[PDB]
RNA sequence: AAUUGUUGAAAGGGAAGGGCAUUUGAUCAGACAU
RNA sequence: AACUGGCGAUGCGGGAUGAACCGAACGUAGAGUUAAGGUGCCGGAAUACACGCUCAUCAGACACCACAAAAGGUGUUAGUU
RNA sequence: CCCUGAAAAUGGAUGGCGCUCAAGCGUGUUACCUAUACUCUACCGUCAGGGUUGAUAUGAUGCCCUGACGAGUAGGCAGGCGUGGAGGUCAGUGACGAAGCCUAGACCGUAAGGUCGGGUCGAACGGCCUCUAGUGCAGAUCUUGGUGGUAGUAGCAAAUAU
RNA sequence: UUUGCUCCACACAAUAUAGAUGGAUACGAAUAAGGCGUCCUUGUGGCGUCGCUGAACCAUAGCAGGCUAGCAACGGUGCACUUGGCGGAAAGGCCUUGGGUGCUUGCUGGCGAAUUGCAAUGUCAUUUUGCGUGGGGAUAAAUCAUUUGUAUACGACUUAGA
């Protein structure tokens, strides 16, 4: 029950990997841009890893839109949760990850009342 | 560079396949004949066909009809250049020169 | 078009052969050249002698047992031209490889079976008359190879045996052209003609 | 995990009864008609006419 | 040069049948117990065998082995060789 | 490269000191009418002092053989520019067409003399009828009366990558 | 009938490739009837299908396929182009492969 | 540079490799070429040194 | 974290690692259920 | 040193291989046509068609490029006088 | 065209196989193969030219239309992500478990990174508008600290002998 | 060595497949020559015919190939046996006898198909293993340790010990 949109076509998938992050511990596998001279991630030669460039961005009508067809919005209490009564189809609630148990029972209760959808539902579920 | 003389078969393909205009510096594309009239009725021409007949025919104002058209984005010779190796005078057996008559076919290949 | 195709390699020429039976491996088809002992190359004996002469004497310097293996069999000398085809050091071209036997002679696995022919790598339709040539099994006896006798011999008995069994097949094959040609002006021929049978 | 109409099978028997009339007066049509369609070895159906 | 077959004596010495083993003192010295069998109703098989050979053989070798214990040498194990026939054809080397 | 013979009829420039000049023609072999014209200049050029941003070209038409049919033994004279000099010979073709005459000589020239097309010059092409004119041996050849010879060792083209038995060459 | 082949056989020979660059998208199938693009005309519009097996059986049958249909032809030999929902594997270069006649046009 | 005074080499490569037998008994690798008229005999015997 | 032990999985014919594409195995979200 | 174009600062297809050469300069994708270069096999593409030459008991095989000369041959082919 | 002239050192290179009416040389005509090139389309971004006051799901820095373009070291500028700390705010999260840490489990962003589930854990921490800086590491024979293969290896053999 | 091992038949399950989906259909030799039929004086003979591609030949109709009736022949074919040979180059196959049984689309009939819904490989092959069945069949070595020296750095090698 979530509003019509075009496919979902993400450009790049298999996040941008820094270079020589499998071969060496200390190097983060965040992404960096190469700096060097003769390097052969800077210059694109052909067998290398990508790099990312504006090119690979998402449509501007799918962006950020979750495969379930909403935008994820962090809520932590019921009082946040109530930004999100008129737009149930465009905003799904997530419920924050430091929320305690005995509340995110309350917040799923008043959403589902709300019919706003929750990504975690899971969360904290002493079931 | 290869250039020729068009015939008007060619001409006509081109203005209608690829005939794009330059209305305020932006390339607009020859779908009407109203675009045409309203840059170039100053000079008479008023369809594309008067476009097309003032390029056929040079004419008074056959510098403001080809400036007005934008110059022709043509496509690679369908089935290829007819020769081994373009970068030779077509009258050294290559591709670019003078080929005029020859040009036509070229250019409907290339469109 | 079957699973196993079988070669014969006599009049044949060495390259254009491994030519195309590099392709057909590549494409899949199982292929089992026999008769290697007498292929063919262009080219007279001693210009052929000398070329793999000019093989031989190339061997890694420090340790000759790593160096190029210059074997001798006709087999085996069509097999490297072969493998020189065939891009051997990928599991594609190891599967390829797979899908090949070379044999001197015919073995008895491949002897009742029906031996094709190559016609764009026969020696009698691409090489132009008094051309001169060699034939593998002479160069292989030249250069090293211990057995060109006791394949001879051996062929002399396959062929005789094979003689033996074609001399029935032509007797039973007259007698049924014989009964076909009874069976003809018959109705059925008759209607089987104007369809093409 | 685990019946035909009425109606259906016995506008099956009429049209049946009705074209195989029609079949009968050509000599190897029903035998035809009974066989299953193959290739066969060799068989170019790029050069096979119907 | 492959070996087709072999066909050995019906009777085999101990210091010969010591050659198949590496523990002699302790096995059950069972060697050519079901060869030595095939000798029994005529030896018809061996006969079979030894026409094969005939048949099919191009070069004769024979198994034989010294009789060590005739030597001074502590070894009570033989040694077994195959020696080349040179003589008449494969039928005279196989009789003999 | 299948050449048609062409006949271009050029002059200089009228002026009003001599207008009506004097109409030159010659007859090129070429692939189309573009090499044409720049053959019949590039020769006007060496000739007379004459180049195209000076003289026109009044007319080019193309020539079609009288008989297309009838085998003629055609006479050929060639100047070529080896890889040291200037020659010129004469050789003889037997064909069927001055077209056809010409694109054999520029195989043969190019086979026995790697005397590409831009190093060869017709000097001319004529038909001889009366034979005994013929001087060279690879065409007084066919000549002969009641000329017949076999072709022996035919081999065929297969249609398929591998032939069941083992062909024959006969005819 | 002992056979029961409603479909052309075909090799499956390789990806799109340059001399050292591959297009996995698009693949080459050698169809055993034809030898000249003429003749490969006809099988442009058909299906194929990769029929392959695996040891885990799943949606009731341990046989699975991978579709695909002929695109244009290829070369002057009567190879064909090949496009399939899922790239075929390079592993079956030279796998066989079923080109079936539909859709028709005879 | 080449060797100052020449030498015969040392040991012979036909020999190689220098490794130990692969049993205590050499096998006879070649044997007289067989004639099919002498009566038949063995062609070898075996001894202890 | 480097580094190490056991268990589990997988691969390994003179490196390992990587990119594109898919087969295979394991694993997993969403949606019809509205 | 002069002019220009490049490499440096530049990846891509080709020249097997390479900073400079040939084609061509780059956002991410899909389809189509080509450039340079190629179509026996490795290797995707005609063991295409056509006319001739060459047999080397060290052939020849593609520009920059990974060389060959003066002088000779009754090897063979086409020519001139 | 071919041959002689033509001699260099590890084994060896028309790239290799191999090729002889060629898969060689000279030439001609077609067909065909493919680049991040060309043509068309979608999308991302940039630039430029424009439309939009109507109360406004607000915000004119917003929404929308049209066209072209996109390589790049040194360097310049811009828009952003992240950290310690400060003012304001969310009467924010939290012993019903904050922070941290592990997590070939999930989602979002082209990316800097952001979010979620699971385990461990025990007491503080975060979103936004701003302010401030001792604010971002792979290198510096970097500093300190810790740990590897080498490797159960070199070796533990002078001075008489137990 | 206490029911371990091998082989035979089917039964289930697992296991994968370099890739069944009518048949790998057997002279030899030359190509400026052969194949086949035929005749005789048997020859390097005569005569005739064929090639110009396997586009062939064989096989091919039935529930993925059902149940039934008859006609005409005494054939063709599968299967399990049986008889006798040939084959050692990687023989592991090739022929052959006899009857039994099954089918026979060589020819004419009768009944069934549906519904997998307009297609979805719509699953039919063989490779290995394991456990069961019930039926046979056969009842040892090697190594450590000790020992010798024809050997040896240690492994290894060569010996001997109920």
């Amino acid at each position: 029950a979530s509003l019509p949109h075009p496919k979902i076509v993400k450009k790049h998938t298999k996040k941008f990997k820094r270079h020589h992050s499998d071969r060496y511990h200390r190097v983060a596998e965040n992404w960096r841009k190469q700096k060097g001279i003769d390097s052969v991630v800077r210059r694109r030669f052909r067998g290398n890893i990508s790099q990312p460039k504006i090119g690979y961005g998402s449509n501007k009508k799918t962006k950020f839109l979750s495969p379930s067809g909403h935008k994820t919005f962090l809520v932590a209490n019921v009082k946040d949760l109530e930004t999100l009564t008129m737009h149930t189809k465009t905003y799904a609630a997530e419920i924050a990850h430091n929320i305690s148990a005995k509340n995110r029972v309350v917040i799923l209760a008043r959403a589902k009342a709300l019919g706003i959808k929750v990504t975690n539902p899971k969360g904290r579920l002493a079931l | 560079v290869a250039y020729g003389y068009p015939s008007y078969s060619t001409i006509r393909q081109l203005v209608y396949k690829r005939g794009f205009g330059k209305i305020n510096k932006q390339r607009v594309p020859l779908s009407d004949n109203a675009i045409i009239e309203a840059n170039l009725g100053k000079y008479g021409i008023l369809s594309i066909d008067d476009l097309i007949h003032e390029i056929i025919t040079v004419g008074p104002h056959f510098k403001q009809a080809n400036n007005f058209l934008w110059p022709f984005k043509l496509s690679n010779p369908s089935g290829g250049w007819g020769v081994p190796r373009k970068f030779k005078h077509f009258i050294q057996g290559g591709s670019f020169g003078n080929r005029e008559e020859f040009i036509n076919k070229l250019v409907k290949s290339m469109n | 078009v079957e699973p196993v195709v079988v070669i014969d390699g006599k009049g044949h020429l060495v390259g254009r052969l491994a030519s195309v039976v590099a392709k057909q491996l590549l494409n899949g088809q199982k292929i089992v050249v026999v008769r290697a002992e007498e292929l063919n190359i262009s080219g007279e004996f001693f210009r052929n002698k000398l070329k793999y002469h000019d093989f031989l004497r190339k061997a890694t310097a420090f340790n000759k047992t790593r160096g190029p293996f210059h074997f001798r069999a006709p087999s085996r000398i069509f097999y490297k031209a072969l493998r020189g085809m065939v891009s051997h050091k990928t599991a594609r071209g190891k599967a390829a490889l797979e899908r090949l036997k070379v044999f001197e002679g015919i073995p008895p696995p491949y002897d009742k079976k029906k031996r094709v022919v190559v016609p764009q790598a026969l020696r009698v339709l691409r090489l132009k008359p008094g051309r001169k040539y060699t034939t593998l099994g002479k160069l292989s006896t030249s250069v090293g190879w211990k057995y060109e006798d006791v394949v001879a011999k051996l062929e002399a008995k396959r062929k005789v045996s094979s003689a033996e069994y074609y001399a029935k097949k032509r007797a039973f094959t007259k007698k049924v052209a014989s009964a076909n040609a009874t069976a003809a002006e018959s109705d059925v021929a008759k209607q089987l003609a104007a369809l093409g049978y | 995990a685990k019946e035909i109409k009425t109606e259906r099978v016995e506008d099956q028997k009429v049209v049946d009864k009705a074209l195989l009339a029609e079949i009968k007066k050509t000599p190897l049509l029903k035998q035809y008609l009974s066989a299953s369609f193959s290739l066969k070895n060799g068989d170019k159906p790029h050069l096979l006419k119907f | 040069l492959r070996s087709l077959t072999t066909v050995w004596a019906e009777h085999l010495s101990d210091e010969v049948k010591r050659r198949f083993y590496k523990n002699w003192y302790k096995s059950k010295k069972k060697a050519f117990t079901k060869y030595s069998a095939k000798y029994a109703q005529d030896g018809a098989g061996i006969e079979r065998e030894l026409a094969r050979i005939k048949k099919y053989a191009s070069v004769v070798r024979v198994l034989v082995h010294t009789q060590i214990r005739k030597t001074p040498l502590a070894q009570k194990k033989a040694h077994l060789a195959e020696i080349q026939l040179n003589g008449g054809s494969i039928s005279e080397k196989v009789d003999w | 490269a299948h050449f048609k013979e062409y006949q271009v009829i050029g002059r200089r420039l009228p002026t009003e000191s001599v207008p009506e000049p004097k109409l030159f023609r010659m007859r090129i072999f070429a692939s189309n009418e573009v090499i044409a014209k720049s053959r019949y200049w590039y020769f006007l050029q060496k000739l007379h002092k004459v180049k195209k941003a000076s003289g026109e070209i009044v007319s080019i038409n193309q020539i079609n053989e009288a008989h297309p049919t009838k085998v003629k033994n055609f006479g050929v004279w060639v100047r070529y520019d080896s890889r040291s000099g200037t020659h010129n010979m004469y050789k003889e073709i037997r064909d069927v067409s001055r077209v056809a005459a010409v694109e054999t000589l520029y195989q043969d020239m190019a086979a026995r003399h790697r005397a590409r097309f831009r190093s060869i010059h017709i000097l001319k092409v004529a038909e001889i009828e009366k034979t005994a004119d013929v001087k060279r041996q690879y065409v007084k050849q066919f000549l002969t009366k009641d000329l017949k010879f076999p072709l022996p060792h035919r081999v065929q083209k297969s249609t398929k990558t591998f032939s069941y038995k083992r062909p024959s060459t006969f005819y | 009938a002992e056979s029961h082949r409603l479909y052309v056989k075909g090799k499956h020979l390789s990806y799109q490739r340059s001399k050292r660059v591959n297009n996995p998208n698009v693949s080459l199938i050698k169809i055993e009837g034809v030898a000249t693009p003429q003749d490969a005309q006809f099988y442009l519009g058909k299906r194929i299908a990769y029929v392959y097996r695996a040891s885990k059986e799943v949606r009731g049958s341990k046989i699975r396929v991978m579709w695909g249909k002929v695109t244009r032809t290829h070369g002057n030999s009567g190879v064909v182009r090949a496009t399939f929902r899922n790239n075929l594997p390079a592993k079956t270069f030279g796998a066989s492969v079923r080109i079936f006649l539909y859709p028709s046009n005879i | 540079s080449h060797r100052k005074y020449e030498a015969p080499r040392h040991g012979h490569l036909g020999f190689l490799p220098r490794k130990r037998a692969a049993s205590i008994r050499a096998r006879v690798k070649a044997f007289p070429k067989d004639d099919r008229s002498k009566p038949v005999a063995l062609t070898s015997f075996l001894g202890y040194k």
